[PDB]
Formats: C-alpha cells, structure tokens, sequence
RNA sequence: AGAGUGGACGGGAGCGGCGGCCCGGA
RNA sequence: CGAAAGCCGCCGUGGCGCAAUGAAGGUGAAGGCCGGCGCGCUCGCCGGCCGAGGUGGGAUCCCGAGGCCUCUCCAGUCCGC
RNA sequence: GUCGGGCCCGGGGGAGGCCACGCGCGCGUCCCCCGAAGAGGGGGACGGCGGAGCGAGCGCACGGGGUCGG
C-alpha cells in the first residue's frame, strides 16, 4: 500500500539527502526529485518518470505498468522519444492526459522534459 | 504592560499520538479528516481517544459490553470501543454482536465469531457507518487499577481508605502504633 | 419573593401580560421640574473664622 | 443538463442579490430613524429647560446612563481589590477606556477604582468617533476589525442589531441589550493624550485626571483616540 | 389512575408601517414573494 | 468540468419564452 | 559473525496477578420479580424466570411532532437538512 | 405656550422644496360621487395579498494592504 509504504520510508531510506534545510529524494521515477508522497517513485501503483535518453539525443519516458506490480524486471515500460521540443511536449502530455494515468504529474513531467531538453541541445558561447 | 497571568495560557492536551505506530497514525490522519469534514462529534471523540494513552484507554471486558448491548433499545447496533476486547470466562453464553474496535483477543474474538457475529476495525467502521450513525459508544474502567488504589488522601490521615505502600502483606508490616488504638493511636 | 415571583407569573400567564420578575440597581434620577414657588431660593455663605474650643 | 443548471443557479445568484438590496434599504431606513430620534432628544432636552426657565423654576435634567472610562495608570503597584475592579471593568492596560453603564453598583466600583481612571459621560459625537474609528468586535475570543456590517449582524443579529449604527444606538441610548453589545465591543485601545495631562495622580477637581470629569471626558476623547 | 385522570383532562376540549414593511421584505424567508414582486414590477412592462 | 444554502421523476395538469399555416420540444 | 539467534510446554517449577480479613484457630464476597400456603410472622416451604441494585448528573448514540424545497398546480412516489 | 409627539392623526382648495416613491389583471383595505334603502353601480389611493422560469452592454471609482503602459 502507498500510504503503509511512505509511513516506512518518509524518514529512512536510502534516497533521502537532509543536507542545509532541503531535502530531496534520488530514486530513478521521481520528477521535482523531492520527499513527498506524491513524487514518490516507488510506493505508487502508478508511476510517470522522464529521463535523457541513452545517446545524448531525445527523452526516455518511463511509466509503470499495471499488472507485474511484484515483478519489477517487466513492471516497466519506457519508450525513447527524439522528435522536436513542442512535439516531444505534445506526446507526453497527450499519454499522460489520455491515457489517465495520474494525472497530477502532468505539469511536473512537462517542466523535466522541457530542461532535460534544454540541457540536451548544444551550447552556446 | 497588561494585567494578565501566562501560566495558564498553554493547555496541556493530546494533539497527537505519542506511537509510532504507522497504522494507528493512518488511522488517526483518517479520523481527522472525518472530524474536520464531518459535524460528527463521535468521530471528534474518536480521534481524542485514538490521541489518548494507554492508560486512558482501558481493556473493555466481554460481559460488560455484553451488559451495555443488552441494555434496552440497542438492538442491532454497532458497539464501538477505541481499546481493546479481552475475554471473560465468567459469561457462558455470548449473543451476536457487531463489535468494532482496535484490537481484540484472540479468545474473544473466537467467541464472537463461533456465536456469530462481526468484528471491525476502524477503517472498515469508517467505511460502514462514516458518520457515526447506529453506534454505542462504551469504555473500560479507566480508575480501576491499583494505582487508583494507592491514590487518594494519606493512608494516615482520616477517613481515608488509602492503600498504602507496603513491601510485604503481613502481620509485621504496618499494622502497630497508627492503626489499632492499643498501640498509640487508630485514626 | 419567590412566592411573590411564582404568583405574579401566573397572574400574568392567565391575564396575558408580561412583567417585570427580577430586580435592578437603582437606576439613575429620572429628569424632572423643580418648583421654586415663587420665592427665591436662599443665598449660604461661609461663615467667618471664630475659636471657641 | 448544462442549461437547466446554469438558469438554476443564475436564478439562485439574483436571489441573493434581490436579498441584498433588501437588507441595505433597511439599515439605510433605520439610520435615517435614528438621526430623527437624536435630534428629537436633544431638542427636547432644550426645550424642556426653556420651559422650566419661562416658568421661573428649574429643570433637572436626568443623571446620565452611559460613562465612559479609561484606565490611566499603569500596572506596577497596584491593590487587589483595584486590581479586580479594573479587570471586572475591562481595564487591563494603560489608556484602555470602555463604555459603562451607571447604577449605583457600577457607580461604587468605580469609586473604588478612583485615582486609576478617568470617566465621564460621552457625548453622540464621542460615540461615534470610538465605535467608527477603534471599534473592534469579539468574535470567537478574537479581536476583529469592524468593517462590516455582515459580521456586526453575524454576531448581534439576534437583538435586531445588524449595523455599526445600531451598535452605536444601542450604546448611546442604552438599551435592553447594552450588555450584549458592550461586551461584543473589545476594550478601546486609546493612543496617548496629545497635549499632555497636567497631573496623572491626582483627581480632576484638585488640578490633575482621575476621577469623573463629568464632559470633560469629550475633550479628552478627542485629544486621545 | 392519575395519569388517566390527566388524559382525561387534556383530551376534554371542546397600515403601512415602512420600517417594519422594509423588516418583513429583509427577512430571508417572509420576504420572498415580496422582492419578487419588487423585482418583476421593476423589470416588466404592461399598459394601464 | 467538480459543482449540491434540497435535489428527484413520471405519469398528473396548465402557463411565460423560442420554432404559423394555430401543430411543436435536447 | 555466533558469548548471537532459534526452539522446548508432561521444562511454567516459580514469581507477580486472579480475594480479602483476623493476633490467631480460622472464615471467606449477587440480588430482584412472580405465584401459592404457615402467622407470606419483616418472613420459611417449593416452583418459575431474569442476572451485580437504585437515584441524580453524564461525552456519544436512537426515535422524533413540526419545518425548509423543485416554472407551477392535482396524487403519491424517493432520499436531504 | 411648544421650529413638542402622533411613519408631522386628518380632510378640502390655488398660475415651490423633499422622497432608498413609481409594470400589469384580479383580490382585499380605505376614500369620493349617483346614491333611485345611505342598495346596486361610476371612479381614485394603499397593500407585507393572489398558480406558473431570464434584462445585458460598456465604463468611472475616497471601493477585500503600490503602482507607473514615468
Ligand atoms: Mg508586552
Ligand atoms: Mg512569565
Ligand atoms: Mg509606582
Ligand atoms: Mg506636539
Ligand atoms: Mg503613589
Ligand atoms: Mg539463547
Ligand atoms: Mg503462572
Ligand atoms: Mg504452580
Ligand atoms: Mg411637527
Ligand atoms: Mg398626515
């Protein structure tokens, strides 16, 4: 259960960084990468995540799928995206929208995608 | 400068549990929504009980609950306790009963059940009646202990009935000069 | 007076009125006409310094 | 179901608009009832010591009902029973004048509590400059500001005292309910005399502030809220 | 027998005035047909 | 789109407002 | 690691609790109703049920007269405050 | 006698100020006239009375705590 499993984890886990006055969470599905029970990466039946992708070209977009919920070799499913930005944009949140799948994520995983595009594209002097 | 006294400004009440027991803190953030959301003054003294100690919250018998159910116009009501049920071997019989409370024995659980009746917990409360309808509401005895024996007056004062604080029961262990008036005195 | 209260209740209850049961603390002195009646009110003076004792 | 819905609620929104209007014709009509009722009592008043004069007697006018009163020292070295009185009285503070109303027992606890305060009798004007310019109100132990007319009705409406102009009606013509409203008033929180006060610790008549200035207390209102 | 008695007992039965107009129309529920009235005579025309 | 200071339909029986050659009805 | 951990149940002996009181011999915690009969004697005979008494307060819960509505009326359908 | 009170009790008439007064039709309530019972009718004024949905369209501001398109 997600509320069972954040009253273990909400003070000790292996994710959590207490450095000056912040705290933030490093599991690999967790957008705005902060402690809270909604960004939660793991306690959640489901999940939206948005990487770089593998080449340093395009957004890897990660959800957890329904059924395998205690197999967690297929409990994912993540799909590579190297369209353009407003397009890139467009896809997810028409996947997240859509598809209904939590969708309170829907801002969060747009402002991720939009700045891990950013930092993919080349710099500037 | 005003004219008021300080010390007693901060009332000294249970705003939470002191467990940290994960389950009963879900069940107090439940609780406290249904208190805040609700005009149930049962879930609002639920969830001060659900903040009380252990100590506060006494076992609840078998028999007296049967007692309290068997009382009149409380038929087929849900009995709510925030505590504990044990069993009582002095009761033969145990009717049907709708019980609902933090934890029961497993003895007196058998006996519901084999009599023919339904236990709840909170959550499952909660989802029955939300707000609080069709319910009896009991408690155990929270001044029988032998705590509340010793409490009181001063054993050497009168009329006092106080236990006092006695190493051994015996007949060389306070029971001379202060408690017989052919040894001094008897008060 | 309470017998006088629980009387005077049930006057009013069968008489249909309502009236005045408890008491109040001496109100303030009701605007009024003082007469003089024709004469002139008196002129006091402090008296001259004497010893006696 | 979009359309049966949004003429229900369009009908629901112009109720209370209609209720609205309603209510603020009435207080308009009642504060237009109470300028009629002032200056009919202070014509009379006039008019009744006029006659007393073309009739060579005299008139006494009657001992007022309404005091108001300001604590004016401080609370290092004060006596029990001072202590008590003032805080029966609402005194808790320095320059921290209330509304009274006199009878003989209010009168002789304020007697006890003589060289503490300055009182008198207050005038419609004085009236109306604390209850408009420091009026605030006691709403669940909380000390609002009276900005409204809605909050004055949520807390007095059941005396039929709706508006700040009913708050000052009943408190000047003390009513049945001048209890109620005088207790739903917080204790003004004067700011300090401008000008000064030529004694603190001394009584009126001798030269100094304590004790009843009997509408001295107007002039000292003005020079203190 | 006492309380039969008392059963018994028991059973044995047989102008204009603006400023309180304005009071009635202000009340939330005495007052509603009336600023209706108020409302369609301001927002209705029929001859004569 | 979640919308409730009461909402239900459903025969029951008439209006105000839109569609006339007086017949209306998501 | 582990001098830890696990297990025993015909290993619960025992401790503390479940009963007190008396110096001690010792004794040792349930009533009411309904019927008959003595002498229903301030009370036994048997029988029947019920199960820790009563009063005043008492969080909570239950019933609830009557109210509050819908373009609108006539006869009821549903739940809500 | 009263710039008194009675939502300034009221009614009539003649070359101004004020009002947070202004759909119907029917009912009531009050008033006038013919009144041929002072009946039946011709009218006016008041109402908090009577089954039946809804004005919108721009602005300005002493208006639920500072802005400048200086
Ligand atoms: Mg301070
Ligand atoms: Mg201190
Ligand atoms: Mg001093
Ligand atoms: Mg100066
Ligand atoms: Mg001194
Ligand atoms: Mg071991
Ligand atoms: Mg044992
Ligand atoms: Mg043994
Ligand atoms: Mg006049
Ligand atoms: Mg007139």
């Amino acid at each position: 259960s997600a509320h069972l499993q954040w009253m273990v984890v909400r003070n000790c886990s292996s994710f959590l960084i207490k450095r000056n006055k912040q705290t933030y969470s490093t599991e690999p599905n967790n957008l705005k990468a902060r402690n809270s029970f909604r960004y939660n990466g793991l306690i959640h039946r489901k999940t939206v995540g948005v990487e770089p992708a593998a080449d340093g070209k395009g957004v890897v977009v990660v959800i957890k799928r329904r059924s395998g919920q205690r197999k967690p070799a297929t409990s994912y499913v993540r799909t590579t995206i190297n369209k353009n930005a407003r397009a890139t944009l467009s896809s997810i949140r028409h996947m997240i929208r859509k598809n209904k799948y939590r969708p309170d994520l829907r801002m969060a995983a747009i402002r991720r995608a939009s700045a891990i595009l950013r930092s993919q594209k080349p710099v500037m002097v | 400068g005003v004219d008021i006294r300080h010390n007693k400004d901060r009332k000294v009440r249970r705003k939470e549990p002191k467990s940290q027991d994960i389950y009963l803190r879900l069940l107090v953030k439940l609780y406290r929504f249904l208190a805040r959301r609700t005009n149930s003054t049962f879930n609002q003294v639920v969830l001060k009980r659900l903040f009380m100690s252990r100590t506060n919250r006494p076992p609840l018998s078998l028999s007296r609950m049967i007692r309290k159910m068997k009382l009149p116009g409380r038929e087929n009501k849900t009995a709510v306790v925030v505590g504990t049920i044990t069993d009582d071997v002095r009761v033969q019989e145990v009717p049907k009963l709708k019980v609902c409370a933090l934890r029961v024995t497993s003895r007196a659980r058998s006996r519901i059940l084999r009599a023919g009746g339904k236990i709840l917990t909170f959550d499952q409360l909660a989802l029955d009646s939300p707000k609080g309808c069709g319910t009896v509401l009991l408690s155990g005895p929270r001044k029988g202990r032998e705590v509340y024996r010793h409490f009181g007056k001063a054993p050497g004062t009168p009329h006092s009935h106080t236990k006092p604080y006695v190493r051994s029961k015996g007949r060389k262990f306070e029971r001379a000069r202060g408690r017989r008036a052919s040894r001094g005195y008897k008060n | 007076r309470v017998k006088e209260n629980d009387q005077k209740k049930k006057e009013a209850k069968e008489k249909g009125t309502w009236v005045q049961l408890k008491r109040q603390p001496a109100p303030p002195r009701e605007a009024h006409f003082v007469r003089t009646n024709g004469k002139e009110p008196e002129l006091l003076e402090p008296i001259p310094y004497e010893f006696m004792a | 179901n979009f359309a049966e819905l949004k003429i229900k609620r369009l009908r629901k929104k112009f109720a209370q608009k209609m209720l609205r209007k309603a209510r603020r014709k009435l207080i308009y009509e009642k504060a237009k009832h109470y300028h009629k009722e002032y200056r009919q009592m202070y014509r009379t008043e006039i008019r009744m010591a006029r006659m007393a004069r073309k009739a060579g007697n005299f008139y006494v006018p009657a001992e007022p009902k309404l005091a108001f009163v300001i604590r004016i020292r401080g609370i290092n070295g004060v006596s029990p029973k001072v202590r008590k009185v003032l805080q029966l009285l609402r005194l808790r503070q320095i320059f921290n004048g209330t509304f009274v109303k006199l009878n003989k027992a209010s009168i002789n606890m304020l007697r006890i509590v003589e060289p503490y305060i300055a009182w008198g009798y207050p005038n419609l004007k004085s009236v109306n400059e604390l209850i408009y310019k420091r009026g605030y109100g006691k709403i669940n132990k909380k000390r609002i500001a009276l900005t409204d007319n809605a909050l004055i009705a949520r807390s007095l409406g059941k005396y039929g005292i709706i508006c700040m102009e009913d708050l000052i009606h009943e408190i000047y013509t003390v009513g049945k309910r001048f209890k109620e409203a005088n207790n739903f008033l917080w204790p003004f929180k004067l700011s300090s005399p401008r000008g000064g006060m030529k004694k603190k610790t001394t009584h009126f008549v001798e030269g100094g502030d304590a004790g009843n200035r009997e509408d001295q207390i107007n002039r000292l209102i003005r020079r203190m809220n | 027998k006492a309380m039969s008695a008392r059963a018994e007992a028991i059973k044995a039965l047989v102008v204009s005035r603006k400023l309180d107009r304005l009071a009635y129309i202000a009340h939330p529920k005495l007052g509603k047909r009336a600023r209706a009235r108020i409302a369609k005579g301001l927002r209705l025309c029929r001859p004569k």
